[PDB]
């Protein structure tokens, strides 16, 4: 699972 | 900060040396004479490539690497190669006379020779650096340079540099492209002797390489020129987020903080994704999908192992170009559906994902497509142990009949050594047995 | 009870930490640069719980930031509001924990803790009364979990009759591939139960799914969950901002909402749910605020109240509403759902309301609930623990930083304690 403010 | 040292011991591991660092200069944009017109930074600098470049006041770049070889033929052809004025001389360490395929030779009688003078250029290097990392340590299994006198280097810069990291790329031998009868006598004593000296070793089996070159590129005999042009594309993978940074950006070390559940248990499999050739790769793109699929099929392994016959204690995919997150989570859906891939009942089943944005570059004359996107897949599967399997049949053939033992012993070696590096072996295969039994 | 430090430990505590200073900035009316630019006075009543003053007047929030690589520092002091925390509270070293609770609590993050200390010793001699201190971090990774418990245990013990509150992230492989999350999630618990007197449980498990479900985001960020979490952290806090009656500081909060020492793990839940993208035009009726703030779907710990009982309430309603329906809907819920409520606690859901609502809606609710069905939350961590240490597995990190595994032992066992804790006076 990928998940960058 | 976070400085990484190449070391690069023997035949294998110097023409490897090349083959990356050449690519690696094309990735940051670094001539061979070492300018970068893209660093602003003249002298000096902070960026993610100077972990593996220092720079200097004539705004030269340079590689934080060493060659070493006892024998000087292959590194004098980097000293008069088309990178000759990329290294300082000091950095490119030959012998006269090499270790003749003996482990014996390459750890004691011809290594004790030079081993004093690596380490000191070895150190002038790790002086330069504000906070090292660890070493990335190249050679082959079956030369006697680099399973002798890496094992001997090795083991020094254990007590020299206590427990920074030591990162093995090992050239796995493979019938195709053999040198020597005896490399499985080698290959058992660098594994045994390095085994605790190492904290993670990615094999490079040469018949798998040699295979994928055939089938994905129809070179109709890879030489060691195709082999290392592709093989420098993966361990481009693996460095990129070293050598790299984004947002989507994971560190090496966070993968390798998944892959090795136990110190021993330290040997991903690696898989890329996609080879092929321009021919084919024309008006064809490949998906981030795709690529993906691809990493699960064992033609594109870089050891012949059989995942499916063993169990997963671990999956990361280190994606590079034009990746998306989105389109990442979506893939990996898929295979959780579209394949089984059993994990053992001890670890969790989520694939670490890395991504960095810079695309996969191509060296010029090279066989390979360039892609706008690329995917290595590290894994620790229990079926890595076939490649230990393999090499300790061989080994155990010829040692019933003590075969070639006597150039060993002649050497100062003794048949309690052989023994015990085998024993060492068998440990190995059955540890990797004991972590895929399940739980009670 | 007057001055509260606050503190940000990791990547995780660094983010949702500066998310929280440019929420309650904006509703304080304080600008980047730290000038003061609102209408109302209520903005300023009580300006000096949670900021320091200047010359200028400029106001400078009572803040350390905390971290053991550079990274997330760097991005915050380029941040938005980054030149608004006072330059000297950047405490930060070069080596990185490498999500390792060792090196965060034993060896890389001892070598930097009597820095921060520093820091924490200087603001709290420039306060006229010092209620005690909260922590926002992540429990699953290094810094954060290793080096924030840490601190805790450090800060208890120059300041053991002040109060420790914490903002603790907990983790999901929902959100991160990290197989070593639940070793360093158990071991802080275990410090978090003897050293703390009030625990938000903000589960990134929850976060995500109510980004994923409810406000359909098929890839949710880091920054669409911070959102939630940011909002969590303002609504919890207003009570503690600005001029009220109920739980108007950290101790009586913790009067009010912690029956037992070791259980004071509360459950944030909020209404409405928003995204950044979401347009919130019409405003909610009090009725819908309640029915929600009470929805599993909006609670923030991933866990089902239901299966439990409430031990302790305290709900916050913002904006300008009936005041007189608000407490109509409250006590509905504890009329209706009365099964739901302990009743050897007599009254133990109360209630306030501020007049100025949250960034960019009209009417908002939040909730803390002292549940304990936040067990199901430890139990999940103590599951995916079990997992890997009955084989021992990535033990050798931490071994490798001095840690024994008897000292892992003891930590399982504590957690175990505490979710049987909660389970006795569930059925009581
Ligand atoms: N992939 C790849 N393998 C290589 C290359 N050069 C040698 N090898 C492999 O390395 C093995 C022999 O070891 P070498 O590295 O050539 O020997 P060495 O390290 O120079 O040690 P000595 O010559 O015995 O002192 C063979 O099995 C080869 O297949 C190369 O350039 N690329
Ligand atoms: N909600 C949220 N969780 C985060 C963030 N960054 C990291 N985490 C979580 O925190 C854990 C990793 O801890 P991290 O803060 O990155 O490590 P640390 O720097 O050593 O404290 C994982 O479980 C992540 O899901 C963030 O910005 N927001
Ligand atoms: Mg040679
Ligand atoms: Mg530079
Ligand atoms: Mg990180
Ligand atoms: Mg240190």
């Amino acid at each position: 699972x990928v998940x960058x403010x | 900060m976070r400085e990484c040292i190449s070391i690069h011991v023997g035949q294998a591991g110097v023409q490897i040396g090349n083959a990356c660092w050449e690519l690696y200069c094309l990735e940051h944009g670094i001539q061979p004479d070492g300018q970068m017109p893209s660093d602003k930074t003249i002298g000096g600098g902070d960026d993610s490539f100077n972990t593996f470049f220092s720079e200097t006041g004539a705004g030269k770049h340079v590689p934080r690497a060493v060659f070493v070889d006892l024998e000087p033929t292959v590194i004098d052809e980097v000293r008069t190669g088309t990178y000759r004025q990329l290294f300082h001389p000091e950095q490119l360490i030959t012998g006269k006379e090499d270790a003749a395929n003996n482990y014996a030779r390459g750890h004691y009688t011809i290594g004790k020779e030079i081993i004093d003078l690596v380490l000191d250029r070895i150190r002038k290097l790790a002086d330069q650096c504000t906070g090292l990392q660890g070493f990335l340590v190249f050679h082959s299994f079956g030369g006697g340079t680099g399973s002798g006198f890496t094992s001997l280097l090795m083991e020094r810069l254990s007590v020299d540099y206590g427990k920074k990291s030591k990162l093995e790329f090992s050239i796995y031998p493979a019938p195709q492209v053999s040198t020597a009868v005896v490399e499985p006598y080698n290959s058992i004593l660098t594994t045994h002797t390095t085994l605790e000296h190492s904290d993670c070793a990615f094999m490079v089996d040469n018949e798998a390489i040699y295979d994928i070159c055939r089938r994905n590129l129809d070179i109709e005999r890879p030489t060691y020129t195709n082999l290392n042009r592709l093989i420098s594309q993966i361990v481009s993978s693996i460095t990129a987020s070293l050598r790299f940074d984004g947002a989507l950006n994971v560190d090496l070390t966070e993968f390798q903080t998944n892959l090795v559940p136990y110190p021993r248990i330290h040997f991903p499999l690696a898989t890329y994704a996609p080879v092929i050739s321009a021919e084919k790769a024309y008006h064809e793109q490949l998906s981030v999908a795709e690529i993906t699929n691809a990493c699960f099929e064992p033609a594109n392994q870089m050891v012949k192992c059989d995942p499916r016959h063993g169990k997963y204690m671990a999956c990361c995919l280190l994606y590079r170009g034009d990746v998306v997150p989105k389109d990442v989570n979506a893939a990996i859906a898929t295979i959780k559906t579209k394949r089984s891939i059993q994990f053992v009942d001890w670890c969790p089943t989520g694939f670490k994902v890395g991504i960095n944005y810079q695309p996969p570059t191509v060296v010029p004359g090279g066989d390979l497509a360039k892609v706008q996107r690329a995917v290595c897949m590290l894994s620790n599967t229990t079926a890595i142990a076939e490649a230990w399997a393999r090499l300790d049949h061989k080994f155990d053939l010829m040692y019933a009949k003590r075969a070639f033992v006597h150039w060993y012993v002649g050497e100062g070696m003794e048949e309690g050594e052989f023994s015990e590096a085998r024993e060492d072996m068998a440990a190995l295969e059955k540890d990797y047995e004991e972590v895929g039994v399940d739980s009670v | 009870m007057r001055e509260i430090v606050h503190i940000q430990a990791g990547q995780c505590g660094n983010q949702i930490g500066a998310k929280f200073w440019e929420v309650i900035s904006d509703e304080h009316g304080i600008d980047p640069t730290g000038s003061y630019h609102g209408d109302s006075d209520l903005q300023l009543e009580r300006i000096n719980v949670y900021y320091n003053e200047a010359t200028g007047n400029k106001y400078v929030p009572r803040a350390i930031l905390v971290d053991l690589e550079p990274g997330t520092m760097d991005s915050v002091r380029s941040g938005p509001f980054g030149q608004i925390f006072r330059p000297d509270n950047f405490v930060f070293g070069q080596s990185g924990a490498g999500n390792n609770w060792a090196k965060g609590h034993y060896t890389e993050g001892a070598e930097l803790v009597d820095s921060v200390l520093d820091v924490v010793r200087k603001e709290s001699e420039s306060c006229d009364c010092l209620q005690g201190f909260q922590l926002t971090h992540s429990l699953g990774g290094g810094t954060g979990s290793g080096m924030g418990t840490l601190l805790i245990s450090k800060i208890r013990e120059e300041y053991p009759d002040r109060i420790m509150n914490t903002f603790s992230v907990m983790p999901s492989p929902k959100v991160s591939d990290t197989v070593v999350e639940p070793y360093n999630a158990t071991l802080s618990v275990h410090q978090l139960v003897e050293n703390t007197d009030e625990t938000y449980c903000i589960d990134n498990e929850a976060l995500y799914d109510i980004c994923f479900r409810t406000l359909k985001l098929t890839t949710p960020t880091y920054g669409d969950l911070n959102h939630l979490v940011s909002a969590t952290m303002s609504g919890v806090t207003t009570c503690l901002r600005f001029p009220g009656q109920l739980n108007a500081d950290l101790r009586k909060l913790a009067v009010n909402m912690v029956p037992f020492p070791r259980l004071h793990f509360f459950m944030p839940g909020f209404a409405p749910l928003t995204s950044r993208g979401s347009q919130q035009y019409r405003a909610l009726t009090v009725p819908e605020l309640t029915q929600q703030m009470f929805d599993s779907k909006n609670m923030m710990a991933a866990c089902d109240p239901r299966h439990g009982r409430y031990l302790t309430v305290a709900a916050i309603f913002r904006g300008r509403m009936s005041m007189k329906e608000v407490d109509e809907q409250m006590l509905n819920v504890q009329n209706k759902n009365s099964s739901y409520f302990v009743e050897w606690i007599p009254n133990n859901v109360k209630t306030a309301v501020c007049d100025i609502p949250p960034r960019g809606l009209k009417m908002s609710a939040t909730f803390i609930g002292n549940s304990t069905a936040i067990q199901e939350l430890f139990k999940r961590i103590s599951e995916q623990f079990t997992a890997m240490f009955r084989r021992k597995a990535f033990l050798h990190w931490y071994t490798g930083e001095g840690m024994d595994e008897m000292e892992f032992t003891e930590a399982e066992s504590n957690m175990n304690d505490l979710v049987s804790e909660y389970q006795q006076y569930q059925d009581a």
